[PDB]
């Protein structure tokens, strides 16, 4: 589940770490 | 307020105060050796594991170290462990260990710790709804729906639980259910729905049921530091770039990109066409819900920076023609792709996820009339071997009512404005 071109996902970005 | 000493801590508290007194004046290094002292001494003592813990945690905040803060999340798993732990202290370290767990990307792991929390708190609302938010981290969207489900039958007025609820609704489609969620849990002024996806999906929600109260909500939430503008509506944003609906490739500084499409469009045409002839399954139907009706479907071949190698098997000089441009290919916030819209397809008005990137739209298989495209107040149309340029972070609305098939391809570029180091830096979408 990716946000291409919406903002459906809860997240679009998946972060890991400083 | 919170009790973290049971009996026995009681009786070691001096030496527990002055070992959290160091951590407090940032001497961590010396806090965390006194605490490991203390471990040592009284290894089932629940305070001193959980300052050990949390020095552990300040520690990776100064270092900016993952594995210091990993060490820190087992240390506040080892307080759970031991035995005669105070309610409180055991709530404040698994939710801690939670957080930084999900601040790590380890979403897997954080639900874990947050159904046991539920667990061991089974009357304590604000946990599941942090449990629902595990769920849709992952993108288990059904498991979250029950859990907000489960929150709203004993407390219904649970204005957090309300607008996750929305959230879940609207993504299922369900627009007119989630409205009066999404509203009632912005209103309720709860912590946690003062959050810019709640007003871009009620506005959205809103706008599609033809309700004209849609925009009160933009402008609110823009009110609120979530939009940039009522238009401009991204909510992955670096604040100060330049924000236009329209773009000149004069305007981008990427003409030798666009002169490289406008030149070689027939050749992008033709490997589109092949693939539409003899590769049909390489397009797949538009699947974020964006289209009110009709059919249209995609081709990617770049996605987050990430070149498809399966996909270029069918635009291979596309492909190859791409590759001198890193400021598309290398894009982590846009793709590359072929688009298809055929007749009898409206797409709802939306806005993009980020303000971080331009979208080219180079024509290629274009009917006279039917098609064009609207972005904030302004209608175009696409021309073959010709490129439009927009920035898809303001609202934008597309038709097809011609009598055949329309073809794009579309190229995402870097926001001109970005600097490299950020163009680095940002994570991916
Ligand atoms: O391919 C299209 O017609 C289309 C429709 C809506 N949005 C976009 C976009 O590039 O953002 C493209
Ligand atoms: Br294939
Ligand atoms: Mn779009």
């Amino acid at each position: 589940g990716k946000c291409k071109d919406g903002l459906g996902e809860y997240t679009c970005t998946s972060l890991e770490g400083f | 307020k919170p009790k973290l000493l049971n009996k026995f801590d009681k009786t070691i508290k001096a030496e527990l105060d002055a070992a959290e007194k160091l951590r407090k004046r940032g001497k961590i290094e010396e806090a965390v050796n006194a605490f490991k002292e203390l471990v040592r001494k009284y290894p089932q003592s629940p305070r001193a594991r959980y300052g050990k813990a949390q020095c552990e945690d300040d520690l990776a905040e100064k270092r900016r170290s993952n594995e210091v803060l990993r060490g820190a999340i087992e240390t506040y798993q080892e307080v759970a462990s031991l035995p005669d732990v105070p309610a409180d202290l055991l709530k404040l370290s698994l939710k801690r260990r939670s957080d930084r767990q999900q601040f790590l990307g380890h979403m897997r792991g954080s639900l874990l710790t947050l159904q046991r929390l539920v667990q061991l708190f089974p009357n304590d609302t604000s946990l599941k709804n942090d449990l629902g938010v595990g769920y849709l981290l992952i993108g288990d969207n059904d498991n979250a729906k029950k859990v907000y489900e489960e929150v709203l039958s004993v407390t219904p007025n649970d204005g957090f639980a309300k607008v996750h609820y929305g959230f879940i609704l609207k993504a299922q489609n369900k627009i007119a259910e989630s409205i009066p969620y999404l509203k009632e849990g912005i209103e309720s002024g709860d912590p946690g729905t003062d959050d810019g996806r709640f007003y871009f999906h009620l506005g959205d929600a809103m706008q599609r049921v033809g309700n004209k109260e849609a925009y009160k909500w933009y402008e609110l939430g823009h009110k609120r530091g979530h939009f940039a503008s009522v238009w401009q509506r991204s909510l992955y944003n670096v604040n100060g770039l330049k924000a236009q609906p329209w773009w000149t490739p004069k305007e981008t500084g990427y003409t030798e990109l666009v002169k490289s499409l406008e030149r070689n469009w027939k050749l992008i045409r033709d490997e589109g066409l092949a693939v539409m002839d003899k590769a049909k399954g390489l397009f797949l139907p538009e699947d974020e819900n964006l289209r009110e009706k009709g059919d249209w479907s995609q081709f990617t071949l770049w996605q987050q920076g990430r070149r498809n190698e399966n996909a270029c098997k069918g635009a291979p000089k596309t492909c190859t023609l791409l590759e001198k441009f890193p400021e598309t290919t290398g894009c982590r916030r846009g793709q590359i792709k072929y688009s298809i819209m055929h007749p009898g397809t409206h797409v709802w008005p939306h806005t993009g996820p980020t303000n971080c990137r331009l979208r080219m739209h180079l024509g290629l298989v274009i009917p006279k009339e039917g098609c064009k495209i609207r972005c904030a107040n302004e209608t175009k149309t696409w021309e073959e071997g010709k490129v439009l340029i927009f920035d898809d972070s303001f609202e934008h609305e597309v038709w097809q009512d011609a009598s055949s098939f329309r073809l794009i391809f579309i190229v995402d570029v870097w926001h001109p404005e970005l600097t490299p180091q950020q163009r680095r830096s940002l994570p991916a979408i």
